[PDB]
């Protein structure tokens, strides 16, 4: 216990917080892996996604090199404040922090051979950029981008440590909504007017499930349009009927519309979604004009040619328009 | 209809089952007045703790959790959203009942209908996090939605049918198996048959939910 | 795992399993209720109606 | 994932069409390299077509307009000058990736159209 | 919408095996203040209850009116009972407005199931 | 290795926290720089819009000169203490912050000159107010105001280092409706009662896209508009038709207005 | 931009119309030359029209109105005295400008309006 | 702008007229010959909860009511010292302890009552 003691004292003791592991020299590489603890939101409304992980970072310091204590010594996390560590941020980050509960959540462990270990367990929203055109029928990129903010690619070098395997926990994750299908790791150097800058990317491919909306969305307003179908078998005296008819499918598809896009996120811009209830909403308006050409050539001023020509035109179009919609966006 | 069991665990953040080990307390646990808890739309059932030893890159962590039972209460949606769906479900069947030449009461109450299922449709996905798949509720209201749907079509087809028309100990087996001979413009008994025949495969749907929900699930 | 959900189901074949198990039983109870139509329609239409309704339950389950 | 074609090549109008994940990529620029002489930065757009940026050199004589329609970046010429003569390139940068006048930044390159004047 | 009825000050010693540990409380009881709910929600429901009753006194052989005037007054229930939802706290908790509301809706349906029966009786076969 | 440490502790010996460069000379002329990143969240109900940025302050004080080593030093967080800096802020912010994970995203920067930079990785909330009254035809101009908060301008005189470069990253913001016309740059100097205070100005031209607003509110009123007409050709003597549909045309007219303003 | 003019030059009720971008430039304000003597503030009043602000040489005096049915801003000059004689200009400030007493915040200007009586 | 007028000869009544929203805690104040104002009670804006000095506990009640006259003074076992003027007064909202007469603004006319 002593000796340990005075080892830690004699490592921290004339060292100095303020230059990288061999300064002068070549760059220190900075080895970092990630585990996913949970996705837990994902925004279109403001177009980003929060992230729990437990970062860690390592790196060789031989000014932390100690000899004859056959172990890894676990130190306090406050000891972080007494040591050099990397100035690694998110870029596309909009608000993050650590958490620090019962104490800070961090990790500071020294390997007898110099090599310091670095943890985190960091929540950030990380901005992700979406391309809601073929909503719901949409596959996202979201992504997180790892940077230095100091120093350059001729001090610092970042690398995924485990190539591949660094990033662990992302098969677990249950997502409400998306599904994630890919993750990628990529490694670049940014060059900027100061200098080339390291540079980590972790990049997640979310599909979004049509479970909900094909429950909710296409389900009623296909058969709101089929009742519009039975307004047509009507006879053609019967006004009262087939007048309230169409006109409270028009009302029951303007009331599908207005709740459905209360409910979903609001997003400014055409998407598919809207294409699909606009087609529908104007099917059904077609239906009651179709009624009013009736009334008003024949009874206003037995075959009724006009019903039986709608009668087999309106389905196929509307089954040519929904083939047309389901093979354009999928 | 649905129970859950919340976690809540704990661990050293840094030190390994090597460095630091922690144990549980006999009865560790307290669980203060459970009526003094703020658990609404849940009922605790009870909890239990566990411990285990995680593998993460880091090393070998001791980890700790208490689990809590809970067991949702259908109160608020037995109110809210089977009896309205039923009821209206029930209404669609007055359709049957009214004369045939109340061309407009009956397409009036038919759509009406269907407009109120599509009401009431909008408030049944407010608590759930919009899953993709399908719960029991939505599935009553989509099933309650396709009845109301059938009977307007029934009563359209009704309509469009009454007013706008004027070898082996056995037999053939074509006409021992398919009854083809005296088959039908029968159609105008529809309704005969629909007051009947709505109404109990609704029941025996209805009940086939709530036992493959409430004993079974 | 639930019927419900469609992507916890090991593979297709179980997908087509459940769906036709699914029709199975719908053709059963469709004739169950047809058991109450017989104070209008004649036994022997209504007969011939659950022999095919069974034997299209049957061809499903098999 | 995107692959560019260029088109084109006094009064000259090269089109840029992309294909693929533009959306990945949605920093469209123009570059022109000299016989014998460095590639060199020319002018950059944005996604939404409404953010033109072009190098000192080569300003008051140029213009970049963008159509998501048919996906394509449009590079309008005017009066040139005997310099202008270069092999002119079209890329692409995605977001969160540095610098617009660096053309290492830039992942997806097109096959590059000559013009002489 | 609340008033403070009365207030309470309690000062006590709470036992527990480590040892008496010293504790006081300041109690409020609050009563809410009815008007924003008997005006506001109570009141057009009974109103639309009382509308369903219009229908005895039409004819019995005005089929459109009488079903639309119920299935009608079935919707207007049904829309009040779904965007007060939203307008009372969001607790899932049988309340009482709940009740109230569930037993107007009873009634209205009742109204249109018994024109249901006169229509099928004294109109038809 | 411990030359410059002591090199930056003699720097730090002597240094005057609470005094400007050149307390009795000429103004310290400060460049500023900024890269934005997004301008995400532009909200018309609280009129305000969410900015992030990298913002750089250039600034040359003789009192930090060091000569004898060529490197320019990354001397960061003991220094954003121990150095003055100016007191810069935005004036028409709401909330604001300096990204703190991992570290502390500030940079100072020496030179053996004297020249100093200053970077910070800053997110703000500035207000912006709108004119709706052409909603949702409208075009707004945002602004973002920087400004001394006690110096004036005989003190220290603001200016946008590199002219119109200084403001980079305008073609990486992708708002959801609306889309960056044009951006400014301005320096003026606004005159207090306690003298002349210099001000930076930065400016957006915002246009809102139109296309959600004619799919879904103009002409599916348009649509409605129309099957209200219908009922002229119905005939006169129908009387539950022609009623039934024109009551139910208001009813859904109503319904759409109304829904529409529930989201607006 | 925002083109001001002014107009009506006992009582002599002034009329001050602006034209352009209005809402960038809120506040508007009346400034007086004298001869020999050089610009001072009269008065300023807001875009809303409900706030008000006199010097005090002025004040109980006149009256500052908003109506924006021309974009007009009228003075309602009442108890007029000899001393009180000056070309007087309305202008207009922007948002974030500073006080109002100074004519140096002020941006658009108008060509003056002389009065004597 | 609030004018108290009080009368009384017994419940004592006070109407309170003007900008009464703003002062919505009033109350009353007694004071004998060659005496200083004393509190005697106090009603706030609800109605709900009141205040009454310990001298005049479980005798005499403060009641609250909508309209004009919103405040009443009921008078329980009168006493020979309680020969006195007693004062209405109202208080702003954001105003000190009520024992204290100088919070008060807009005083009324007192009304003499001699047992
Ligand atoms: C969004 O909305 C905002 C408003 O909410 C818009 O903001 C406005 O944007 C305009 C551009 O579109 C800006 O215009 C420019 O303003 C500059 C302001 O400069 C001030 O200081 C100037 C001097 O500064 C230098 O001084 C000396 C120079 O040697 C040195 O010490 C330093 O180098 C200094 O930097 C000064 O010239 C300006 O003006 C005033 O000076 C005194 C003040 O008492 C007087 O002489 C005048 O009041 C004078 O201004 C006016 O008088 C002249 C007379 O000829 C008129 O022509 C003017 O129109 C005006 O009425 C500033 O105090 C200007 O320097 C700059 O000038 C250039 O452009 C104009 C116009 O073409 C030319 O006339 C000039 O010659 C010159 O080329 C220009 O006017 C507004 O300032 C800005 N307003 C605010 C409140 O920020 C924003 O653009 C919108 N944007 C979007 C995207 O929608
Ligand atoms: C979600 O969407 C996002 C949208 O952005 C998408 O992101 C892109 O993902 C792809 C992968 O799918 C990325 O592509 C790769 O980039 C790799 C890194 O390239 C850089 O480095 C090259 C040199 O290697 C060195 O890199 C560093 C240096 O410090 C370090 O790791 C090592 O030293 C290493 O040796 C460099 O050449 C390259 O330069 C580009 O431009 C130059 C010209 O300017 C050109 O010469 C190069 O060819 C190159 O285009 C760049 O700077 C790269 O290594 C990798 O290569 C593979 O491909 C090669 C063939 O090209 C194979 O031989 C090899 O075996 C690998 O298979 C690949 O090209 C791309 O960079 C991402 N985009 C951005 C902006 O970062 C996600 O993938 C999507 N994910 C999901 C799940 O949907
Ligand atoms: C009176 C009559 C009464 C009877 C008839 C009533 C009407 C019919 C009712 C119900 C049947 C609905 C048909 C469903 C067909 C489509 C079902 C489907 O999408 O299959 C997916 C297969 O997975 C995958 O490969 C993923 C890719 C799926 C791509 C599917 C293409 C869309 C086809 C559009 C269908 C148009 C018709 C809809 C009419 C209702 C399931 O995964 P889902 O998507 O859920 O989420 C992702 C998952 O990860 C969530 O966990
Ligand atoms: C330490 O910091 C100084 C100051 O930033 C660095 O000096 C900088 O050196 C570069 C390289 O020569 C200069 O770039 C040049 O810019 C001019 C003008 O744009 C251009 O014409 C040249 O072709 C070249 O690109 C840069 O201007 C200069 N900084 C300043 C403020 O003038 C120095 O390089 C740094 N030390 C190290 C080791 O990098
Ligand atoms: C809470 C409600 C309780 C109401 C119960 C009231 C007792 C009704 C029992 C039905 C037997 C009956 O009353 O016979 C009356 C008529 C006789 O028909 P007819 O041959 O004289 O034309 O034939 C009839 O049966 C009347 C028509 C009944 C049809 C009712 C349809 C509505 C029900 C829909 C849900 C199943
Ligand atoms: C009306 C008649 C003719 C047919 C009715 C068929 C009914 C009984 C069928 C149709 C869809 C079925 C449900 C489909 C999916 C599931 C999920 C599974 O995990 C439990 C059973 C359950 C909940 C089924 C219960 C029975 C069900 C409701
Ligand atoms: C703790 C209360 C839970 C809710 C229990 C259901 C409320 C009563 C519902 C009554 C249903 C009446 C239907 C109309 C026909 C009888
Ligand atoms: C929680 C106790 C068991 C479940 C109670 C459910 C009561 C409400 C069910 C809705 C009515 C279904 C039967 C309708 C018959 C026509
Ligand atoms: C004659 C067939 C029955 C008609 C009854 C009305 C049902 C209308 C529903 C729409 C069905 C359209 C099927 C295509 C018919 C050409
Ligand atoms: C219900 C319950 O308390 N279960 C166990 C208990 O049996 C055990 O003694 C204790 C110590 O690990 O952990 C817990
Ligand atoms: C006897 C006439 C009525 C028969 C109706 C059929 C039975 C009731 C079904 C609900
Ligand atoms: C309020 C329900 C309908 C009232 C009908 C009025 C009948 C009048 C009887 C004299
Ligand atoms: C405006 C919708 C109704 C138009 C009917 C036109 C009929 C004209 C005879 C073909
Ligand atoms: C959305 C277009 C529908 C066209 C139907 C004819
Ligand atoms: C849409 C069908 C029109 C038929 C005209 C004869």
């Amino acid at each position: 216990m002593s000796f340990v003691k005075e080892t830690v004292d004699k490592l921290l003791k004339g060292y100095d917080i303020r230059l990288r592991p061999d300064f002068g020299g070549p760059p220190v590489c900075v080895g970092m892996n990630i585990d996913i603890a949970s996705i837990d939101m994902v925004s279109e409304v403001n177009m980003d996604y929060t992230l729990t992980m437990y970062f860690q970072q390592y790196w060789r310091d031989k000014r932390l090199a100690y000899s004859g204590i056959p172990l890894n010594l676990t130190l306090d996390n406050r000891v972080a404040d007494q040591l050099w560590v990397p100035d690694t941020y998110f870029l596309n980050d909009k608000k993050s922090f650590v958490h620090g509960v019962t104490v800070k959540n961090r990790m500071i462990r020294l390997h007898p051979d110099g090599t310091v270990l670095y943890g985190l367990r960091i929540t950030t929203t990380a901005a992700c950029m979406m391309d809601l055109r073929r909503y719901p029928l949409d596959e996202q990129n979201c992504t997180l981008e790892i940077e230095s903010y100091g120093y350059t690619t001729d001090d610092i070098e970042f690398y995924w440590r485990g190539g591949d395997k660094a990033v662990t926990g992302v098969e677990r994750i249950e997502l409400p909504q998306f599904s994630i299908v890919e993750h990628r790791l990529v490694s670049r150097n940014v060059v900027f007017a100061t200098g080339a800058y390291p540079r980590l990317s972790l990049s997640f491919r979310l599909k979004r499930n049509i479970g909900y909306f094909i429950l909710q969305t296409y389900m009623p307003s296909i058969l709101i349009t089929i009742l519009s179908w039975v307004s047509f078998w009507i006879n053609y005296d019967a006004s009262a009927a087939r007048v309230a008819l169409g006109i409270t499918t028009v009302l029951t598809m303007t009331t599908i519309n207005t709740h459905l896009r209360e409910t979903l996120p609001k997003i400014p811009y055409v998407k598919a979604i809207d294409m699909y209830l606009m087609g529908c909403f104007v099917f059904v308006f077609l239906a009651l004009l179709e009624y009013a050409f009736v009334n008003y050539i024949f009874f206003g001023r037995d075959v009724n040619a006009i019903d039986r020509w709608s009668r087999i035109v309106f389905p196929f179009t509307f089954s040519l328009f929904n083939l047309v919609y389901w093979l354009y966006y999928v | 209809m649905d129970e859950h069991s919340c976690p809540l665990e704990f661990s050293s953040y840094g030190y390994p089952r090597e460095e630091i080990v922690y144990q549980w307390k006999r009865s560790s646990v307290e669980v203060g007045d459970t009526r003094s808890w703020r658990l609404y739309q849940f009922s605790f059932v009870g909890l239990r703790n566990t411990t285990e030893v995680v593998k993460t890159t880091s090393g070998d962590y001791v980890v700790m959790s208490v689990y809590f039972d809970l067991s949702r209460r259908m109160g608020y949606f037995t109110i809210q959203t089977y009896i309205p769906c039923t009821l209206i479900v029930v209404l669609s069947w007055v359709s049957f009942w009214i004369n045939k030449d109340a061309v407009p009461a009956r397409t009036s109450l038919g759509i009406t209908t269907v407009l109120t299922m599509t009401t009431l449709s909008t408030i049944a996905r407010k608590s759930l996090p919009k899953v993709s798949y399908v719960t029991a509720m939505d599935l009553f209201v989509s099933v309650c939605f396709i009845f109301v749907f059938s009977a307007l079509v029934e009563y359209g087809t009704l309509h469009y049918f009454v007013s706008n028309r004027k070898c082996l100990d056995g037999k053939d087996c074509a006409s021992f198996f398919c009854c083809f001979e005296d088959c039908h413009i029968r159609i105008a008994k529809m309704d005969s048959y629909a007051r009947i025949f709505f109404p109990t495969a609704f029941c025996l749907f209805n009940l086939v939910y709530w036992v493959s929900y409430l004993y079974l699930g | 795992g639930s019927f419900t959900d469609f992507s916890t189901i090991p593979s297709s074949a179980f997908k087509a399993a459940a769906f036709f198990v699914l029709l199975s039983m719908v053709l059963i109870l469709g004739c169950i209720t047809c058991f109450s139509l017989f104070f209008f329609c004649n036994t022997a239409t209504v007969y011939k109606i659950c022999a095919w309704m069974q034997l299209l339950a049957a061809l499903c389950l098999v | 994932q995107v692959q560019l074609v260029e088109s084109g090549g006094g009064s000259l109008r090269l089109s840029c069409a992309a294909s693929g994940h533009t959306f990945n990529y949605p920093i469209m620029g123009w570059f022109r390299q000299a016989p014998g002489k460095e590639r060199e930065f020319v002018g950059a757009i944005s996604w939404s077509g409404g953010s033109t940026s072009y190098a000192d050199s080569v300003k008051d004589r140029f213009t970049i307009s963008r159509d998501n329609a048919k996906n394509t970046v449009y590079l309008e010429m005017n009066n040139l000058k005997p310099e202008d003569t270069a092999v002119y390139y079209c890329a692409a940068k995605g977001r969160y990736s540095g610098g617009l006048y660096y053309p290492t930044n830039y992942d997806y390159w097109g096959q590059g159209t000559q013009v002489t004047v």
